[PDB]
């Protein structure tokens, strides 16, 4: 199914660039519970590419 | 597979959520303007995606039997005024010549789901700007009397997926939805409605 690779890749270009500033924010200064903060989106957006990496191995 | 969709689409919604939720809070506390700049973009990326997400989930379930569509007279000429503004803005950051040209026949107000045509017709504008290089974007609202009982006609000329949920939406809405291309005219999508 084509959908399902153009809905992953749709997803994924948006969610490396959420990794990468949620990366660079957590080498900044910041507080611990910024920092926790910033863990449960690194977790969260993690959690969301494995999703996404099923969908497009699904897809095939 | 609607509901499989939908079961997908949910699964991909919760994290998200999560990730706003966690920027909203950061928003809130001490950050340094470059430190608030990397949260406030983590944050318009989120909501695009959660935007996107949504309306996934939302035509998953419109085809799943699961909820229905909206049936209520609305101003069209608004609705359209409303989409147009939305895009006004990038018309001139993007050196584009938008064009609004409501036809005389047209009545000002129709029956139909106005959330749901909004999200079509920002589709089809979202498309035409980012096919469009300082060009002409025209969007057409007329009326299509072929085939019977007289139908309306959105269409939008220019010189993707969101552009696929559209096309489900106007099929659900009993409507059709086509594509014209010319070496000269551009490229025009368009969508004929029942009245």
């Amino acid at each position: 199914s084509e959908f399902l690779a153009n809905m992953s890749h749709e997803i994924r270009t948006p969610l490396n660039g959420i990794l990468g500033f949620t990366n660079l924010l957590q080498k900044s200064e910041l507080s611990p519970r910024q920092q926790d903060y910033l863990t449960t989106i690194q977790k969260s957006a993690e959690s969301l590419l494995g999703i996404i990496n099923e969908i497009l191995d699904f897809s095939k | 597979k609607a509901e499989f969709l939908a079961k997908i689409s949910h699964e991909i919604r919760t994290p998200m959520n999560g990730v706003l939720g966690m920027t909203e809070l950061l928003l809130g506390t001490p950050l340094s303007a470059k430190q608030r700049d990397y949260v406030q973009t983590i944050h318009s990326a989120g909501n695009e995606l959660l935007t996107l997400i949504n309306e996934i989930l939302d035509i998953s379930k419109l085809e799943s039997g699961q909820i229905e569509l909206d049936e209520v007279q609305f101003d069209l000429n608004a609705l359209i005024e409303d989409c147009l503004d939305i895009f006004r803005v990038k018309a001139e950051q993007q050196r584009i010549e938008l064009i609004s040209f409501t036809q005389p026949q047209v009545p000002r107000v129709i029956g139909g789901d106005p959330t749901r045509l909004r999200q079509v017709v920002l589709s089809l504008l979202d498309n035409a700007f980012k096919q469009t290089e300082e060009g002409e974007i025209l969007l057409v609202v007329a009326l299509d009397d072929q085939g019977e009982t007289p139908r309306l006609r959105i269409a939008v000329q220019d010189s993707h997926l969101g552009l696929i949920i559209a096309r489900q939406l106007v099929r659900l809405m009993g409507g059709e939805f086509g594509i014209q291309s010319g070496s000269s005219q551009g490229t025009t999508l368009s969508l004929t409605l029942p009245l």
